[PDB]
């Protein structure tokens, strides 16, 4: 999954 | 017989019966039959079976007596008490005369401008199931004309739409959304202005839609957003939108959503954060940080959509950009 | 909100076509038998508001010649169109054991022309007229269904410029994507009459892509066989390559053929037994 953050 | 505006006097009188207390025998039922016949009588003044509508003794005497009698309000204010085919006919009448031009003037738009409460009664109609869909038809015709569009849009009562597109009843909630889409997209300049000025509280409210439990609400709201940002008239609204990291982060999560149709719509919003020449500081911070995981994402994203040209060109445009910082 | 699966109990899959599937079912809250149509909005992608238009059109009608609409519910991605249940099956179902006499044919076409009249008078087109879409009730009442692809005609945008219907039943102008109105529905009725007679339409054996070149170039089709001249020149009223020269739904009700024999309904309850036996055979 995305880098948030 | 065939009268000209004794029809207006009849309607007005019968509606008066239908709105008083009890009498639920003989007279209640005989008043309901009278409203039916006259809405028909009236409906065929304007359309007129196998004989043209008389651009004189028809429309004007009828249009004139509709304004002077305030019958147009009484029918919207009491739309409830009328019967099924009745409400269908009322709405068709209302639409016909609101379209009526004499010269370059639309007399009804002028009348409503001074009887503004008619628009507010229609809008408020969404909260009464028996009439919600009729009021939608009529309201949406009003909206066709900018003065009235303006009246509703700039009113505080427009933010009631964020409840209406969210009802319980799917038919009604969907219709609410139709009107609410019509407002924000038809009179481009009008709505570009509204969005520029009300930005903060509008989009704070629009964001709740993008998180809906209702699938249709979410998918359609998201689809619309993309239309609004990508519009030419809304340049300024767009720039502000694509400067906020919270916005990018939402889109990117919507790229990875349970629904592939919602991911698809998220794409057309996400699309413009990247195509944007003048990016801001935490924009790049998230893109470059999530570079490559994105270039990998984009390639393996909705490839089964080859009946679609642009989409596949935009994907190859986006990976080109996320590999070019 | 409002969970259908709680306040409706779905029973036997009653059909399954284009959009989704239909189920028999019960309204737990009232104990009415309803038909339930369920469309997966996620798979669908006709459009989406274009989908919701089958509800809009259907929900505005209030006729005994059109399937009543009761409501719609949303459950995750599946949309439940709840509508009035009809037992006796399609006209096409009923034609399956074997042919039908000119009384049956006429009374059916009578019942359909009522409805075709309800629709057109308030400026609505069905556009998908065929024996398949004409459902019957257990009482043998005849009602219009699907649409599906029913258009609305406003006071502006009178004619229509779209691309719908099923290929054998389409009216020359619809295939050519020219301008058309309710007269297209009258064409399709013509071919429905032939279907009710010869059990199948003009060029049943041909390929879809053929008959889309055929229908516009060629002459109108005719009732060929042992069938009374009242109808041969009835269908010829409808099947006329020129729209405006096609009758209205109103006068076709006056036409000689309907009136021999315009026997009342319920006298078709034969056909449904006739079909109920043929099926279990
Ligand atoms: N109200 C109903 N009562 C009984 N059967 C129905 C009803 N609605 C649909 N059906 C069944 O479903 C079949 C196809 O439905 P239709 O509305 O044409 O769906 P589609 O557009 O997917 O073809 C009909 O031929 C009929 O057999
Ligand atoms: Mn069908």
């Amino acid at each position: 999954d995305w880098i948030f953050e | 017989m065939a009268s000209p505006a004794d029809i207006v006097k009849n309607l007005k009188e019968s509606m008066a019966v239908l709105e008083k207390q009890d009498i639920s025998d003989k007279k209640a039922e005989k008043a309901t039959e009278e409203v039916s016949k006259n809405l028909v009588a009236m409906k065929e003044i304007l359309y007129g079976t196998n004989e043209k509508e008389p651009q004189t003794e028809a429309v004007a005497q009828l249009a004139q007596e509709l304004y002077n009698s305030g019958l147009l309000s009484t029918l919207v204010a009491d739309l409830q008490l009328i019967d099924f085919e009745g409400k269908k006919d009322v709405a068709q009448i209302f639409n016909n005369i609101l379209r009526r031009q004499i010269g370059t003037r639309t007399p009804t738009v002028e009348y409503i401008c001074t009887q503004q409460n008619i628009l507010f009664m229609l809008l408020k109609g969404y909260e009464s199931p028996e009439i919600a869909l009729n009021c939608g038809i009529m309201l949406r015709e009003c909206i066709r004309h900018e003065p009235l569009a303006k009246i509703i849009l700039w009113s505080e009562q427009f933010y009631d739409f964020f409840r209406y597109v969210e009802m319980s009843t799917f038919d009604i909630a969907s219709d609410a959304f139709a009107t609410f889409k019509d407002l924000l997209t038809r009179h481009k300049l009008l709505s570009a202005e509204f969005l520029e000025q009300h930005y903060d509280r509008f989009f704070s409210e629009y964001e709740k839609l993008l998180h809906s439990e209702n699938y249709v609400t979410k998918r359609q709201s998201l689809k619309l957003l993309g239309e609004l940002l990508l519009d030419r008239h809304n340049f300024t609204i767009m720039t502000k939108y694509i400067s906020k990291p919270e916005n990018l982060k939402l889109m990117m999560n919507l790229l990875r959503d349970k629904s592939r149709n919602i991911q698809f719509e998220a794409f057309h919003v996400f699309k413009v954060f990247v195509a944007n020449p003048n990016k801001t500081q935490p924009i790049l911070d998230i893109l470059l940080k999530n570079q490559a995981k994105l270039i990998e994402f984009l390639s393996k994203f909705q490839n089964d959509r080859t009946e679609d040209e642009q989409f596949n060109d935009e994907k190859t445009y986006l990976v080109k950009q996320i590999r070019d910082l | 909100m409002a969970d259908p699966e709680e306040l409706f109990t779905k029973l036997e899959k009653i059909g399954k076509g284009s959009f989704g599937e239909v189920f028999k079912g019960i309204d737990n809250r009232t104990q009415k038998v309803v038909a339930i149509k369920i469309i997966d909005l996620e798979e669908a992608e006709d459009e989406i508001e274009d989908i919701q238009q089958e509800i809009t059109v259907l929900s505005q009608c209030d006729s005994p010649y059109v399937t009543k609409y009761y409501g719609s519910y949303l459950k995750d991605t599946k949309l439940w169109i709840i509508m009035e249940y009809l037992g006796g099956g399609s006209a096409l179902d009923l034609l399956e054991p074997g042919p039908l006499d000119e009384t049956q044919i006429a009374t059916i076409l009578r019942e359909i022309l009522k409805g075709l009249d309800y629709l057109h008078s308030e400026k609505k087109i069905h556009r998908d007229i065929k024996a398949a879409n004409v459902l019957l009730s257990e009482h043998g009442e005849v009602k219009l269904a699907d649409f599906g692809v029913a258009g609305q005609l406003t006071d502006t945008q009178i004619k229509r410029n779209e691309f719908v219907g099923t290929p054998f039943w389409m009216a020359p102008e619809v295939i050519k994507q020219s301008a058309y109105d309710s007269k297209a529905d009258i064409w399709s009725l013509g071919i429905t009459a032939i279907e009710l007679a010869r059990g199948e339409p003009p060029h049943s054996e041909l390929h879809p892509m053929k008959v889309l070149f055929l229908i516009p170039k060629n002459n109108p089709p005719t009732l060929e066989g042992n069938y009374s001249k009242p109808l041969k020149e009835f269908v010829e009223a409808c099947l006329n390559k020129e729209p405006s020269f096609r009758p209205t739904a109103k006068e076709l009700l006056k036409h000689k053929f309907i009136l021999r024999n315009a026997k009342k309904t319920s006298y078709l309850t034969e056909l449904i037994d006739r079909y109920k036996r043929w099926k279990a055979e």
